[PDB]
């Protein structure tokens, strides 16, 4: 369905904004989400991922610790907050849904540790753009 | 892990079959019984669209001439009778583990 | 493409802990004791034949189906010179079953024929009234 | 004081050491469709494990890499996997026939193709033939002019292996049955024996590729960024020096002879094969090692060979003793067997190499004397890149020579961490409580 | 014994008064006559293909019986048929209401409703109740 | 190594006792029915027959525990009933046998009636008391 | 099952289990029992 973002634009280094991706119709708490970054004239870079219950969060190594993601399954929103901005972060951000459905976490019997399954993407939002310069 | 591909440029005309392969460093076979390699296409100036999710199955709105195969390390996407609107790029995307990477995107003119 | 940390406990996870911390952990070592070219089958019977024996000895002692239970057999201080709070707060189990290894046969005879045999002839004859 | 009474507990996490049966738990992908993988025996147990691991952090278990039983259960099973697979294939008893062998047009090697009369399954009339025969399998017999005979006739039987199967060493994960927890040391300073610090617990062991090679170890598994070398007494002379080096050394070995298919006479429903023609020009097979890194390697070894006595007198020497099967370096490569000369690899030190490889065909079983497998190759040339993560040395200015007569020591290098213990889940302890008595 | 597999969960508890339709009784009246010793009146006469398969058949009759007794044995529910526990139901497992589970539902569909969540319920009985009550019982014998 | 005489009445020891006397050795008989002392000291070095005898011994064991489970008497060794005796089985009275006779002879008085006892214990003790649950 | 006390004898371990630690005996008090050595099966064993 409908899948866009908001809050894009252009800021300075050292700044901090937060985007807002909003989904339309599918049950949002059922699915995990992602973030991808296409640099202009380059390929794609994976950014982040959230579990469906907003419990599991995995970041890329380059943007590790700087950014922030979150969910609101009632308001059907999707946030990518960012901190300590650098000029090479200037690219196209895209909000994207997992292709398959995901289940609840698994809890293997032999060790009391849950498991959140993660598979790839089908619906890319057209996405905003953030530029970091002077 | 690392996963690149080849060839970068295939500037062609419609009417012939060809194929694009993506080469894997780490072998992919998850314990579910499937190999998490996802092939899809963007157009220039557009967010991409899913061609095939698995190397076996396809997606809705896909012509039948889009076939893919491969081993745990070799991976191949074949396009029979390459259609006129096959412009833009073709990214090979894997889903083994994190961070899940891509290819460069093979340009087809 | 998965992974989270520990939640409850692990298998043999309390085996370096004290008794007072391992006593709340017994179920994980209780569940996975049974489930887990002929030489798989020869394992699949020994794993059964060990489970029945430990099940059987709990059955004789009036203590089947419970994880823990008490008896009326008195502890004999000749068996252990250890103080009480050292046992329940300082000693692990793996050390503890090297210390009472020799006395174990005396213990098991002095549960059945001592008490739970005797708690049936006393039990059956509490009728007639 | 108070009276104390005994209190029964169940599922108490203790153990003793036991020696039980482990079971194969291999890969389970591409075992179907002509993959008669003799290591997998068509994917022995199809698990494809998820090797989880629980840290214990308060547990010290006195390990020993030398009195371990798991290495003993491999050397039972591997020849046991041979023996069921050596059974249904073609027996080669009726072939020990006197020969007439002449020089082959394009060194001591393939010069002699031969000819002999045989009447295997028709059982009516004999018929001469032509084959291709190396050295290391023929004998010039007595009282005759240029007549040959196979070296291992008057041993036990000489059954070959079938061409359906493959000796491809896929990694095998040893899992544990119920009531047994395989343990593993978590200290990488673990010198081989003694205690460990924070031993964990795995369902199933890591990757073990059961490769077969003397004097080195090819597709092995390597430690962190120090070089570790272990042995039993490590002062005694007639022990084995297990070497674990922190980096890999890449090897190329190829067989440039375009060997082909062939059609040799039929047993009772049993087509036998003896290597078909070369394309017409012979290049002798050779290993081909990047000799800079190898030269870089052995000075890195005496860094960690040294620190148990003084700071003087380290050398490297080549091997010695007996027939070339124990002298020359042995390893397989994709249904094909190599005996390579490795004298060049062992020049002494102080505080692109090409090696002449030799190939035979009639190959003894690895430890038993008696029967012996056999395999002619498939068409084309052969190439296999590989690795090195270890070698086997002996003691003897203090002389180191490449020894080796047991790949259990290779499996000792693979299984230097593990220990299998049985659960004794039942246990008792006293307290103040008491059963309610009426 | 599967006579009410199309019935509803609010109604299948009526006929479950028979001992799960005498479930385990069909085993003992089988293994009295599975242990017909004609197998010992022959020593099978050989080792045959069937006796290989019977051996692999009796083991599964042994094991999968035990895995159902042990789990009933550990849950403080040894040998009973309908026992209650102390574990509170979490609505995150199923947001179905009360009567829809009982009056308006089969069984095998209800399996696929919580076959995901089933394993979490297994740990959340033992470590929540049956590990837990035994210590609190033993405290009530300390006095 | 020396050994003093038994003070705990070993295996089959009270076979000559009366029925009121041999009841003190009921625990020793039950324990050693299963596997005896463990033979086969892990010597697996070198069949089929071996393991049929091992599997039967479990089935002999599991026959009885299930049968005591139907008889409402799992775990115990001695348990009562609501079934009165029928003297057509054997009218031999109380102390005629109890303080007068061993167990081998009491079994040779009731062997013809054995399966007849088993249905009555099944029905009128637990199939009966299933209709008292409510 | 045969138990033999304890190289490469056919009776050593390829037929039987290894060495016997101890034979036992419990003698019974008030017991009569018939016997036969011609209707016996150990001798057929
Ligand atoms: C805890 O626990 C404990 C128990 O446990 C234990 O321990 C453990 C560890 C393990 O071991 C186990 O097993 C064990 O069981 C407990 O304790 C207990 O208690 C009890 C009580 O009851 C006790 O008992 C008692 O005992 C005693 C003993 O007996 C023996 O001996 C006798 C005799 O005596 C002797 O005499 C002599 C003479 O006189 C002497 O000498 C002298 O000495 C002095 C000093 O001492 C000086 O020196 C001088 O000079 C000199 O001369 C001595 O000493 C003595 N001894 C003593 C010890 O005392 C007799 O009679 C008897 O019978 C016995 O005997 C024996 O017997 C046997 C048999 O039966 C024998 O054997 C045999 O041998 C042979 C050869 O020879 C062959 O081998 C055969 O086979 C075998 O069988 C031997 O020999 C013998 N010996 C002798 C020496 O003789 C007794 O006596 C007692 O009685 C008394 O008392 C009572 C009381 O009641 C009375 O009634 C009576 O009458 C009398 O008087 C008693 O019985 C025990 O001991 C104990 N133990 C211990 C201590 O250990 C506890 O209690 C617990 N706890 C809780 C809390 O519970
Ligand atoms: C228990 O757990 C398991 C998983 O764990 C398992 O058990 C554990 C114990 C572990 O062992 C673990 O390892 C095990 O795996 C859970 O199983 C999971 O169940 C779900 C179902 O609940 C499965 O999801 C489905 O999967 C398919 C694909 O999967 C296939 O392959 C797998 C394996 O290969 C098979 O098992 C499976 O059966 C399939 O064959 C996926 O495609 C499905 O999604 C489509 O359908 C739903 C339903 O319509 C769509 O959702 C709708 O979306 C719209 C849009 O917003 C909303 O408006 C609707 O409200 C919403 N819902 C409904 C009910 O309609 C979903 O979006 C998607 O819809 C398709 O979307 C595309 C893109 O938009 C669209 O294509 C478009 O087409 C048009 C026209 O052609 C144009 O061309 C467009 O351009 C084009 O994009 C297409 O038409 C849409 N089709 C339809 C019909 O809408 C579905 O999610 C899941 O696979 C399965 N496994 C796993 C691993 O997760 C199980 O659920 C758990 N149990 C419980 C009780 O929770
Ligand atoms: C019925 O089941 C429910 C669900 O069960 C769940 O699924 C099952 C299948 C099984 O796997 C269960 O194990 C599993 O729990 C049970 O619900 C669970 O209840 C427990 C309580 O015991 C919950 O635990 C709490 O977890 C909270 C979250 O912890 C995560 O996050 C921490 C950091 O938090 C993050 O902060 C950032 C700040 O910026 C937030 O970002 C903002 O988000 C906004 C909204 O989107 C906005 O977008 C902003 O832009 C953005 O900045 C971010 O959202 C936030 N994360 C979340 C998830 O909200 C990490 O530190 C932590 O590591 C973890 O990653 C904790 O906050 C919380 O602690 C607080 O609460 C305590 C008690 O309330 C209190 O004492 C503490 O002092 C503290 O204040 C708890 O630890 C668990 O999350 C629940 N599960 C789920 C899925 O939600 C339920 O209990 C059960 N029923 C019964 C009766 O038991
Ligand atoms: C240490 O580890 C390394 C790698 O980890 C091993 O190297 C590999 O060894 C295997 C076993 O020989 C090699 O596999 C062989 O590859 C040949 C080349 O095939 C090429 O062409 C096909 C065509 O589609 C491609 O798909 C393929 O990817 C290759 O590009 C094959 O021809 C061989 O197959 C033969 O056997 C089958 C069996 O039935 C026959 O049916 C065939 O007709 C054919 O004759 C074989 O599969 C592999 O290439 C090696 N990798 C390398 C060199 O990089 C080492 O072997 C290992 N060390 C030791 C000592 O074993
Ligand atoms: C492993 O041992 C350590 C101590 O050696 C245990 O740590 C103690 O845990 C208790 C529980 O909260 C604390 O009260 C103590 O203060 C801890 N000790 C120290 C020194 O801080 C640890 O719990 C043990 N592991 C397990 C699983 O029990
Ligand atoms: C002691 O325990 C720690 C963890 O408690 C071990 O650290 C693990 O090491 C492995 C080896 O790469 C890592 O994959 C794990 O991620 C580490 N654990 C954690 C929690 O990060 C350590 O190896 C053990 N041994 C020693 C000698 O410290
Ligand atoms: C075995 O027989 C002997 C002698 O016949 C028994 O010794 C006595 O038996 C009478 C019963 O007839 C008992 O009342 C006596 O108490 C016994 N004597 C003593 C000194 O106790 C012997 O008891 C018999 N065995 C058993 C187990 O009763
Ligand atoms: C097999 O027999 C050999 C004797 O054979 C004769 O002697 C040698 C020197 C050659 O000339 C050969 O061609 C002759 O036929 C023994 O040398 C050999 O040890 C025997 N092998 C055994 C017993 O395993
Ligand atoms: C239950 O039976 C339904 C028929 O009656 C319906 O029940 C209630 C719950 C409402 O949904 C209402 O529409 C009807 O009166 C079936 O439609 C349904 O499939 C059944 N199964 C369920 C809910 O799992
Ligand atoms: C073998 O044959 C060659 C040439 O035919 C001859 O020169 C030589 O003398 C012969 N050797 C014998 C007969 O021993
Ligand atoms: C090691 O060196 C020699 C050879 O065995 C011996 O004299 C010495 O005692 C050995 N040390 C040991 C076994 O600790
Ligand atoms: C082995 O061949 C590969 C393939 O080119 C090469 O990269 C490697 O350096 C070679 N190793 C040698 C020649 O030692
Ligand atoms: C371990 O490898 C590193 C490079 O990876 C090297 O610098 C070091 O010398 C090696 N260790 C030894 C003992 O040679
Ligand atoms: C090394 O050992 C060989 C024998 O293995 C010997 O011939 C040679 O002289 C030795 N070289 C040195 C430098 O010790
Ligand atoms: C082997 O090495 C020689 C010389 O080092 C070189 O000429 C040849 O190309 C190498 N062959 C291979 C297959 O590595
Ligand atoms: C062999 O060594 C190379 C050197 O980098 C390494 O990349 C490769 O992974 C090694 N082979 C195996 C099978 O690990
Ligand atoms: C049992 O007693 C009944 C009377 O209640 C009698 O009819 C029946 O004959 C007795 N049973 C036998 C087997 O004689």
């Amino acid at each position: 369905v409908q899948l866009v973002e908001s809050g894009g634009g252009v800021v300075q280094p050292g700044k901090s904004v937060r985007l807002s991706c909003v989904v339309s119709d599918f049950p949002f708490s059922k699915y995990p989400m992602y973030w991808v970054r296409q640099a202009p004239g380059k390929g794609l870079e994976w950014v982040a991922a959230i579990s469906g219950d907003a419990w599991h969060v995995v970041y890329s190594n380059s943007v590790q610790g700087r950014f922030l993601v979150s969910r609101d399954n009632v308001k059907n929103t999707l946030y990518l907050e960012m901190n300590s901005l650098k000029i090479e972060d200037t690219a196209v951000y895209r909000c994207a849904r997992m292709f398959q459905e995901s289940g609840p976490p698994r809890l293997d019997r032999w060790s009391g540790r849950n498991y959140y399954y993660y598979s790839g993407m089908d619906v890319w939002g057209q996405g905003t753009t953030v530029t970091v310069s002077s | 892990i690392v996963m690149t591909q080849t060839p970068l440029s295939l500037s062609v005309t419609p009417g012939q079959p060809a194929s694009i392969s993506c080469k894997s460093s780490e072998s992919l076979r998850q314990s579910n019984g499937k190999t998490s390699l996802y092939w899809y296409r963007q157009k220039p100036g557009q967010s991409p669209q899913l061609l095939v999710f698995e190397v076996s199955n396809r997606f809705s709105g896909v012509s039948d001439r889009f076939v893919g195969s491969g081993s745990g390390t070799d991976f191949t996407l074949r396009i029979s009778r390459v259609e006129a609107e096959d412009v833009g790029f073709y990214y090979c995307m894997q889903s083994k583990d994190f961070p899940l990477t891509f290819g460069g995107g093979t340009k087809v003119d | 493409a998965v992974g989270i940390g520990a939640v409850f406990l692990g298998f043999l996870g309390a085996a370096g802990s004290t008794m007072g911390a391992a006593s709340m952990t017994l179920t994980v070592q209780a569940r996975l004791l049974l489930s887990g070219g002929i030489k798989q089958l020869q394992a699949r019977v020994l794993a059964v034949e060990r489970y029945l024996k430990d099940q059987q000895l709990l059955g004789i002692w009036g203590c089947s189906g419970k994880l823990i239970c008490t008896t009326a057999v008195p502890w004999n201080t000749s068996w252990s010179n250890k103080s009480y709070n050292q046992i329940w707060n300082n000693m692990t189990w793996m050390e503890w079953e090297r210390e009472i290894d020799n006395y174990t046969s005396l213990i098991y005879t002095l549960i059945e024929d001592s008490q739970n045999q005797q708690e049936k002839n006393e039990q059956e004859l509490l009728e007639l009234d | 004081a108070e009276q104390l009474w005994v209190t029964v507990y169940y599922g108490v996490p203790v153990w003793k050491e036991a020696t039980t049966t482990l079971f194969c738990a291999s890969d389970a992908r591409a075992y179907d469709t002509e993959v008669h993988n003799v290591w997998a025996t068509h994917a022995c147990v199809p698990t494809d494990p998820n090797p989880q691991e629980v840290v214990l952090e308060n547990v010290t278990e006195n390990f020993n890499m030398w009195k371990n039983n798991m290495v003993e259960q491999m050397h039972e099973d591997i020849i046991s996997l041979w023996d069921q697979s050596l059974k249904p294939c073609v027996k080669l008893t009726p072939l020990c026939v006197t020969l007439n062998c002449t020089d082959l047009r394009n060194e001591g090697g393939e010069i002699k193709n031969c000819s002999f009369n045989i009447t295997t399954s028709m059982r009516d009339k004999v018929q001469k033939e032509y084959a291709l025969f190396y050295k290391l399998d023929v004998v010039p017999i007595k009282n005759d002019n240029t007549s040959y005979r196979l070296i291992s006739c008057n041993t036990s039987v000489i059954t070959q292996a079938c061409p359906k199967v493959s000796f491809e060493p896929i990694p095998i994960h040893y899992c544990a049955p119920a009531g047994f927890a395989i343990l593993k040391c978590n200290d990488k300073k673990f010198n081989g024996t003694g205690p460990c610090t924070n031993v964990s617990t795995v369902q199933c062991t890591h990757g073990i590729r059961p490769v077969v090679s003397t004097q080195l170890l090819l597709n092995g598994s390597l430690a962190e960024e120090e070089v570790v070398i272990r042995s039993a007494n490590f002062t005694d002379n007639a022990k084995i020096i297990i070497v674990q080096l922190n980096k890999s050394v890449e090897i190329n070995c190829t067989r440039p002879n375009n060997n082909t298919r062939k059609s040799i006479h039929i047993g009772p429903g049993r087509a036998f094969y003896t290597t078909g023609e070369i394309i017409g020009d012979i290049r002798q097979a050779h290993c081909n090692i990047s000799g800079t890194k190898w030269n870089d390697t052995l000075k890195q070894i005496v860094v960690k060979l040294k620190e148990q006595f003084g700071n003087k007198t380290i050398v490297f020497n080549h091997s010695s003793g007996g027939d070339p099967e124990i002298v020359m370096h042995s390893f397989n490569c994709g249904g094909e067997f190599f005996y390579c000369n490795s004298t060049q690899l062992f020049n002494s030190t102080w505080n692109t190499i090409v090696l002449p490889c030799r190939i035979k065909q009639i190959v003894n079983m690895w430890q038993e004397v008696g029967k012996a497998m056999y395999a002619p190759p498939i068409k084309g040339q052969i190439r296999c890149s590989s690795n090195i993560t270890g070698l086997i040395l002996i003691r003897d200015t203090e002389i180191f020579r490449p020894g080796g007569g047991d790949m259990r020591d290779n499996w000792r290098s693979e299984l230097y961490k593990y220990k299998v213990v049985k659960i004794e889940p039942l246990g008792i302890a006293p307290t103040k409580a008491k059963r309610r008595v009426v």
